[PDB]
C-alpha cells in the first residue's frame, strides 16, 4: 500500500462568459493518478496552465476535488467525517511559493510555529515552545530568532520557516508548490541542501511541484510531466532525463538551458502559445504544435499505457511501438 | 568600441555615507558583440544599463571617469541631445511585460509614436512600419495586432512588441534586464533565439543581464561576473564556465545542480551580500570566501589582466586546477 | 462593454426598491398593494402637498432643482479647472515650495467649516471691501419678461432676454457661492489628483516611455495624465453626490433659492412631506449621477471597455 | 526596529503630524480641565458689558479676553466648554461606528455570501443618501439634542468603515498565510479576529483620525442649523447659529468658534496623513 494513492483526480471549475452565455467547464485538471511510498520525491513538471498548482492544492485539501479518489494507507481522505480529518490535517502539509505572502506579518516567528500546535495538540505553553525552538534548530535558525517578525529576515530564512511550520506537526508528505523559485543560487541551495537532510532524518516524501527541470533533474525519483490538466508522460527520473518519449518532454528538455557544451541536445522548435483551457482544442491538446501529428491526434485523447516501464500518452509511440496498427 | 564604461559609480542616500549601488566598475561592448551580465540580488546588473540610459532618478547620483556610447559622452550631453541616442541608438528591453506597456493605449500607438519621435512620417508609413515589425518578431496576423490593448496579449507576445518597440528604428546597442523571468521556457527559448536572430541580421549589439547563468553559457559571447555592486571577473563565456578565475565564480557554479553527481549535497558560500551597513574593508568577498588571507582583509583586489585575456579581482586568481595561485 | 453596464444596472434596482420601501415606510408611519398605489403616486408625480405653502411638492421642486443645479455646475467647473492642473504640477514637482503649498492649502480647504468660510467671504469682500453683493440668485433690478420662454436657469435667461448689465448681476451673486461650496470638491481633487499622479509616476510603463525618447511633456500629459485620471473621474463622482450637504449650509447664509434651503426649512418647521418626497428626489438623483459616472468610467478605462 | 518604536521614527519625519499631535494634546487638557482655567461660566449674562471687543481692540476690556457675544457672555470661556462636547461626542462617534463597523466587515469579508450581500445592499442603500441629510432627517424625527445628534452621526459614520474594512478583508483573505491557517485547522472566530484583524488594522487606525475630523465638522454643522445642540449648550455649531447679522457690529462673534473648529479639524487631518505616511513602506 503506496503512502498516498491518487486515483482519477478531476477539479472541472465552472464559468460564465458574461451573464448571458451557458456554464461551461474549464477542466483545470483531469485524469491523474500515481502512487507516492515513504522516503521518495515525486515531481511534477510542466509549463503554465498545465495543472500543476490545482493538484497540491487537491493533496492538501485547500479545494475538494470533482471526483477520484485520494486514500493515505487506505483510508479516504475525501471523506468529510471529522475522524479522517484529524489525520489528512497531521500528515500532509505544505510548502507555498511565495515567502512573502505565505507567513502572516504581524506575528512573531515563535507565533508562526506555535499556531498548528495550538489547534491540534494537547500540549501546554511549556511544550509548546520547546518543539518550536527544535524545529528551528533543525532548520538552520537560531534560538534568538524566535521573538521576531517575518519581515527581519531574508527571503531564504522565509522559506526556511515556512518549511518549519510544514514539519510542526510531524508530516508523512510535503506539498512543494514551486518552493525555490523565487530564491538567488546560492540560497537556493541550501533550501534543497535542507530539504533533502530532512527526507534523510524523517523519511518525508515530497510532491514537489517545479518549472525547472534541473531541480528535479537533481532532487526527483518519479517525474510526472503535464499538458492542459492531464499526466502526458510519467517515469523514474532516469528514464525521463534519459529516453523522454512524448513530443512535449522533449520539447522541454531541449528547451531547458545548459551550462556543459556535452550536455547540449537537439534543438525543438515548438511554434505558438500555451492552449487556453477555457477554449481546450479537440483530441490531443498538443496537436496544435507537435512534430508527430498523424491521423488520430486531432479525433480521439489519447490515454497514457506502458512501455518499457515508462508510461505515455501518444499515439505516434504506439504506432512505433505497435507496427501493426 | 561603441560602448566604453570606465570608472562607473552610482550612489543612492546622504554623501557622508552612500549606497555604492555600482563601485568603480569598468567594461566595454563591441559593435555586433553579445555581452552576459550576471549575478544574484544585490548584485548591481541593472543599475549600469539605467544610468546609460538616463533612468536614475533625483536621490540617486551617477559619477564616472568616462561613459562614452558611439563617441558621445552620456554624462555631457543635454537633455536634448539624450533624446536623439536613447529609443534610436541605445534601447532597452525590461523584466515585466505585463506591466512594461502602457495600460490605457493600443499596441499600435505604442509603436507608432516611438518611429515618430525618431523618424516622423505620415500615418500610412507609420503604420505599414508597424506591420513591417510586428512581422519582424513574428507576430500572427500583425494587422489585427495593432488594434489591441496590452491586458488583451499573454506575457510572450508582450515581450515580443516589447523587441518591436526597442528595435523600431535600428538601435546599434540592445540592453535587455531579465526578458525571461516569470515566463515559460519553451517561450524563453523564443525569446533568446529571436534576440540572437536580431543581433545577426541588424549587426546590433546585445547585453543580456540576469540571474540565470546557463541562458547566458548559450547567448553571450563575453560575460562580466557582478558581486555586491562590482565586477569580480570578466571573460569568454566558453572559458569562465570551465576554469574559472574568481572564488565568486566558482562557488556561483558549484551551487548549480548541473555539477552535481545526482544527489549529492550542493556547495554554497557562508554569509550574505553586503548592504548598505555592512561593507567590509579590503576585498568585498572577504567575509564568505574560503581562501582569504590577511592580504584581502589589509587590501582591496585590482582587476587583474591574465595572460590568456580574462579579468579576476582576486589577489591570488585560481588556476585551471581550482586552487588560488599563491 | 454592456456585460460591465448591465451589472452596474444589477446593482442599481435592488438599491432603488430599497429607497421605495424606506421611504414608503416613512410616508405611512410619518393591504401591500398601498405601495403599489403609493409607487403610482411617485410615477404619476403625486408626491404631497406642503403644509405651509399649500402647493405640490413637485411644483416646488423643480424651480429649486434648478437654482441648484447652476450653483453645482459651478462648483465642480471651478474645482475641475483649478484642481486638476494643481494636482498635476505638485506632483511632478515633488518636494517644491510649490508642492508643499498646494499640499499644505488643500488639508485646509478639507478640514474647512463650510458654512463658516461663506460667513469669512461674505464679511471681507461683501461688507468690509465692497466687492460683490451679499445674498440672492439675482437682484431686484433684473424682471424678466414672462412671454419669452425662459429656461429657469438665471445665467442663460440673462445672457439671452436680460437688459443692459443683468448678466453681469447674474454672474457676480454667483462668485461666492461657487468658491465658497466648490471649496472642499477642489480640495479633495488635488489630492487625489497628486496621490493617483503619484503612484503611476512609479509604473514601469513610464520607465518605457522615459526610455523610448519621449519628452517629459508627453511623459506626464499623455502617459501619465490618462492613468492618474482613472481614479479622478471615481472621486469626482463621488464628490458631485457628497455635494449637497455643501448645498444646504452654503444656501443657508447665502439665501439662495435651493433644495438645500427649501429642505432644512422643511425639517425646522416639520414639514415632513417636502422631507418625506425630497429624501426620494435626492436619493433618485444620486442614484442616477452614480449610474452615469460608472458608464463614464466604463468608457475611460479600456480594462472594462474591451473585456467584454 | 520594535513596531512602537519604528512607528514613532517614521511619523517624527513629517512635522505637521508632529504639529498637528501637540495641538491635540493642547486642546485635550483644555478640554478636561475647564472648570479651573476658564474666566467665567459659560451661561453668565454680564450686563454692565454686552457685545464689548477683545482686550488689544479699543473700546474693548482686558477683562473678557475673546470679547462678548450679543446677550453679554464671554467668547473664550465659551469655547473651552465647546471643546469639551465637540471632543467627547467626537470619541463617541468614532469609537462606536469603529466597534460595530469593524465587527460587520469582518463578518462580511470572510464569511462571503449571502451575509456579505445582505450587509453591502443594506450598506449601499444607507449611502444612498449623503451623510448630513440623513442625519438631519433621523434627528428631526426624534428631536434636536447632543445625545440624538450623536447617535445620528455613529449611525451615518457606519457605513463607510463597512466598505473600509471589507475592501481591506478581502486584500487579505485571498493570500497565502489565510490559506495556511485554515489547512492548520484554525475556526472563523480565530481567522477573523486573531489573523486577519492585526492585518487590516493599519487602514482603520488612519480612518479612526479622519473619524473624528468628520464627527466634529458634521456635529458643528447639525448645530449650526439649529438641530445639534440647543441655544443654551456652549458649543461651537451653535455659537454661529444667529451670528451673520454681527458681521459690521462684532467680527470676534463670527470668527472664533469656526477658527477654532478649522484648527481642530486641521489637526486631526495632519495626525490622518502623518499616520498613513507611518503605515506604510
Ligand atoms: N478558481 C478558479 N476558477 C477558474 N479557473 C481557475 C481557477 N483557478 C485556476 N483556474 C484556471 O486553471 C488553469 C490552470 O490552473 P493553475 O493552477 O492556474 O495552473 P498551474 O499550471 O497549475 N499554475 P500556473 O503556473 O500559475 O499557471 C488556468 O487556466 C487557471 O486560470
Ligand atoms: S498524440 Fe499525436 S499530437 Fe499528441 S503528442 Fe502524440 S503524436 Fe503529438
Ligand atoms: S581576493 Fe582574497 S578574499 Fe577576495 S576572493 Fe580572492 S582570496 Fe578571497
Amino acid at each position: 500500500q503506496p503512502l498516498l494513492q491518487a486515483i482519477d483526480l478531476k477539479k472541472h471549475y465552472p464559468v460564465k462568459k458574461g451573464m448571458f452565455a451557458p456554464e461551461r467547464l474549464v477542466k483545470a485538471l483531469d485524469g491523474v493518478s500515481f502512487n507516492l511510498e515513504r522516503g521518495k520525491t515525486l515531481a511534477v513538471v510542466g509549463e503554465s496552465g498545465c495543472g500543476k498548482s490545482t493538484l497540491g492544492r487537491l493533496l492538501t485539501m485547500i479545494e475538494m476535488p470533482t471526483g477520484g479518489e485520494l486514500y493515505y494507507q487506505g483510508q479516504d481522505l475525501l471523506k468529510h467525517d471529522p475522524q479522517a480529518q484529524k489525520l489528512r490535517r497531521q500528515k500532509i502539509q505544505i510548502v507555498f511559493q511565495n515567502p512573502y505572502g505565505s507567513l502572516n506579518p504581524r506575528k512573531k516567528v515563535g507565533q508562526i510555529l506555535e499556531e498548528p500546535l495550538l489547534i491540534n495538540t494537547s500540549l501546554s505553553k511549556e511544550q509548546r515552545r520547546e518543539k518550536a525552538l527544535s524545529m528551528m534548530a533543525k532548520v538552520g535558525l537560531k534560538t534568538e530568532h524566535y521573538d521576531r517578525y517575518p519581515h527581519m529576515f531574508s527571503g531564504g530564512q522565509r522559506q526556511r520557516i515556512a518549511i518549519a511550520r510544514g514539519l510542526m506537526l510531524d508530516p508523512d508528505v510535503v506539498i512543494a508548490d514551486q518552493p525555490v523559485s523565487a530564491l538567488d543560487v546560492s540560497v537556493r541551495a541550501q533550501v534543497l541542501n535542507l530539504m533533502m537532510d530532512l527526507q534523510q532524518e524523517l523519511g518525508l516524501s515530497y510532491v514537489f511541484i517545479s518549472h525547472d527541470l534541473s531541480v528535479v533533474e537533481h532532487i526527483a525519483d518519479e517525474v510526472m510531466v503535464m499538458y492542459l490538466g492531464r499526466c502526458v508522460e510519467k517515469g523514474t527520473k532516469d528514464q525521463i532525463f534519459n529516453n523522454p518519449r512524448h513530443p512535449y518532454t522533449q520539447a522541454l528538455l531541449s528547451a531547458t538551458p545548459r551550462l556543459n557544451p556535452d550536455d547540449r541536445r537537439e534543438r525543438i522548435k515548438l511554434s505558438g502559445e500555451l492552449p487556453s483551457p477555457l477554449n481546450p482544442p479537440p483530441g490531443c491538446a498538443f496537436n496544435a504544435r507537435c512534430r508527430r501529428r498523424f491521423g488520430p491526434c486531432t479525433q480521439l485523447q489519447p490515454q497514457l499505457k506502458d512501455y518499457g516501464g515508462q508510461l505515455v500518452a501518444c499515439f505516434a509511440v504506439d504506432q512505433d511501438e505497435n507496427p501493426q496498427r | 568600441a561603441l560602448l566604453n564604461v570606465d570608472k562607473l559609480s552610482v550612489h543612492f542616500g546622504d554623501e557622508s555615507a552612500p549606497f555604492r549601488a555600482v563601485d568603480r566598475i569598468s567594461y566595454s561592448v563591441k559593435q555586433g558583440e553579445v555581452v552576459g551580465i550576471v549575478g544574484e540580488s544585490g548584485s548591481g546588473k541593472s543599475v549600469s544599463s539605467l544610468a546609460i540610459m538616463g533612468l536614475i532618478d533625483y536621490p540617486g547620483r551617477v559619477m564616472a571617469e568616462k561613459l562614452e556610447f558611439n563617441g558621445q559622452d552620456l554624462q555631457r550631453i543635454s537633455e536634448k541631445e539624450r533624446r536623439n541616442l536613447v529609443g534610436a541608438e541605445v534601447a532597452m528591453i525590461f523584466q515585466d511585460p505585463m506591466t512594461s506597456l502602457n495600460p490605457c493605449y493600443t499596441v499600435g500607438f505604442q509603436i507608432m509614436e516611438a518611429i515618430k519621435v525618431h523618424q516622423g512620417g505620415n500615418k500610412s508609413t507609420r503604420r505599414q512600419r508597424a506591420i513591417d515589425l510586428l512581422n519582424q518578431v513574428g507576430i500572427p496576423d500583425p494587422a489585427s495586432r495593432l488594434d489591441v490593448y496590452p491586458h488583451q496579449l499573454s506575457g510572450g507576445m508582450s515581450q515580443r512588441v516589447m523587441i518591436a518597440m526597442a528595435i523600431a528604428c535600428r538601435p546599434k546597442l540592445l540592453i535587455a534586464d531579465q526578458p525571461t523571468t516569470a515566463l515559460d521556457v519553451t517561450i524563453q527559448a523564443q525569446i533568446i533565439e529571436l534576440l540572437l536572430e536580431l543581433q545577426q541580421k541588424e549587426n546590433m549589439a546585445l547585453v543580456l543581464i540576469t540571474h540565470d547563468l546557463a541562458l547566458v553559457a548559450e547567448a553571450a559571447h563575453k560575460i562580466i561576473v557582478m558581486y555586491a555592486g562590482q565586477v569580480v571577473e570578466t571573460g569568454d563565456a566558453h572559458a569562465i564556465f570551465h576554469a574559472p578565475r574568481h572564488p565568486y565564480t566558482q562557488a556561483l557554479l558549484r551551487a548549480l545542480p548541473e555539477f552535481a553527481q545526482d544527489k549529492e549535497r550542493l556547495a554554497s558560500l557562508p554569509g550574505v551580500v553586503p548592504g548598505k551597513y555592512d561593507r567590509p574593508n579590503g576585498c568585498l568577498l572577504n567575509p564568505r570566501c574560503p581562501y582569504a588571507t590577511d592580504r584581502c582583509r589589509a587590501e582591496e583586489p585590482a582587476l587583474n589582466m591574465l595572460a590568456d585575456g580574462r579579468q579576476s579581482k582576486c589577489h591570488y586568481p585560481l588556476d585551471d586546477a581550482g586552487r588560488p595561485t599563491l | 462593454m454592456l456585460q460591465f453596464i448591465l451589472r452596474r444596472l444589477g446593482l442599481v434596482i435592488p438599491t432603488f426598491i430599497g429607497i421605495t420601501l424606506l421611504t414608503f415606510a416613512f410616508v405611512h408611519m410619518i393591504m401591500w398593494q398601498q405601495y403599489l398605489h403609493y409607487i403610482w403616486g411617485v410615477m404619476h408625480g403625486d408626491l404631497g402637498i406642503s403644509m405651509k405653502s399649500r402647493i405640490p411638492v413637485w411644483e416646488e421642486f423643480v424651480p429649486r432643482f434648478q437654482a441648484t443645479l447652476e450653483l453645482g455646475v459651478c462648483a465642480m467647473i471651478f474645482a475641475t479647472a483649478v484642481g486638476i492642473p494643481v494636482g498635476v504640477l505638485a506632483a511632478v514637482k515633488r518636494g517644491s515650495i510649490f508642492d508643499h503649498t498646494a499640499v499644505g492649502l488643500a488639508l485646509t480647504g478639507y478640514s474647512m467649516p463650510i458654512f463658516w468660510w461663506g460667513m469669512m467671504l461674505i464679511m471681507l469682500v461683501s461688507v468690509h471691501w465692497n466687492l460683490t453683493p451679499v445674498s440672492g440668485r439675482v437682484s431686484d433690478m433684473v424682471f424678466l419678461d414672462d412671454s419669452n420662454p425662459l429656461t429657469g436657469f438665471m445665467l442663460i435667461d440673462t445672457a439671452i432676454w436680460g437688459e443692459d448689465g443683468n448678466f453681469i448681476d447674474a454672474v457676480a451673486h454667483m462668485i461666492l457661492p461657487a468658491i465658497v461650496l466648490g471649496t472642499i470638491p477642489l480640495a479633495v481633487i488635488v489630492r487625489m489628483t497628486r496621490s493617483s499622479m503619484l503612484e503611476v509616476l512609479g509604473e514601469d510603463y513610464i520607465r518605457t516611455a522615459r526610455a523610448k525618447g519621449l519628452t517629459r511633456m508627453r511623459v506626464i500629459i499623455v502617459h501619465a495624465l490618462r492613468n492618474a485620471m482613472l481614479p479622478v473621474v471615481t472621486v469626482i463622482g463621488l464628490q458631485v453626490g457628497t455635494l449637497l450637504a455643501g448645498a444646504i449650509l452654503t444656501e443657508t447664509i447665502f439665501s439662495w433659492p435651493g433644495l438645500g434651503r427649501w429642505l432644512i426649512d422643511a425639517l425646522q418647521r416639520r414639514d415632513y412631506p417636502v422631507v418625506q418626497g425630497g429624501v426620494l428626489l435626492v436619493a433618485t438623483m444620486i442614484i442616477l449621477v452614480n449610474l452615469l459616472v460608472d458608464l463614464l468610467y466604463g468608457v475611460v478605462n479600456p480594462r472594462i471597455r474591451h473585456k467584454k | 526596529m520594535t513596531p512602537l518604536q519604528e512607528f514613532w521614527h517614521y511619523f517624527k519625519r513629517n512635522k505637521g503630524a508632529v504639529v498637528g499631535l501637540v495641538y491635540v494634546v493642547i486642546v485635550l487638557f483644555i478640554a478636561i480641565f475647564a472648570n479651573w482655567i476658564a474666566p467665567y461660566n459659560p451661561a453668565e449674562q454680564f450686563r454692565d458689558a454686552l457685545l464689548a471687543p477683545p482686550a488689544w481692540q479699543e473700546g474693548g476690556s482686558m477683562a473678557h479676553l475673546l470679547g462678548t457675544d450679543d446677550v453679554g457672555r464671554d467668547v473664550l470661556s465659551r469655547l473651552m466648554y465647546g471643546a469639551r462636547l465637540s471632543l467627547l461626542v467626537g470619541c463617541l462617534v468614532v469609537v462606536l461606528s469603529l466597534i460595530m463597523g469593524v465587527i460587520l466587515g469582518l463578518i462580511a469579508g470572510y464569511f462571503g455570501g449571502l451575509v456579505d450581500n445582505i450587509i453591502m445592499r443594506v450598506v449601499d442603500i444607507m449611502l444612498a443618501l449623503p451623510s448630513l441629510l440623513l442625519a438631519l432627517v433621523l434627528v428631526a424625527i426624534f428631536g434636536p439634542s447632543i445625545g440624538n445628534a450623536a447617535l445620528a452621526l455613529t449611525f451615518v459614520a457606519l457605513p463607510h468603515y463597512v466598505r473600509l474594512t471589507r475592501a481591506a478583508v478581502l486584500v487579505e483573505v485571498n493570500r497565502d498565510y489565510v490559506t495556511a491557517s485554515r489547512v492548520a485547522g484554525a475556526g472563523a472566530m480565530r481567522q477573523m479576529f486573531i489573523n486577519i484583524f492585526p492585518n487590516c488594522l493599519a487602514p482603520l487606525i488612519v480612518q479612526a483620525s479622519l473619524g473624528f475630523s468628520n464627527a466634529i465638522l458634521d456635529m458643528a454643522a447639525l448645530g449650526f442649523l439649529g438641530m445639534g445642540a440647543q441655544p443654551p449648550t456652549p458649543e461651537w455649531g451653535t455659537m454661529l447659529s444667529d451670528v451673520l447679522q454681527f458681521a459690521q457690529s462684532a467680527w470676534w462673534v463670527v470668527t472664533f468658534p469656526g477658527l477654532a473648529i478649522l484648527l481642530t479639524v486641521l489637526a486631526f487631518n495632519l495626525m490622518g496623513d502623518g499616520l498613513r505616511d507611518a503605515l506604510d513602506p
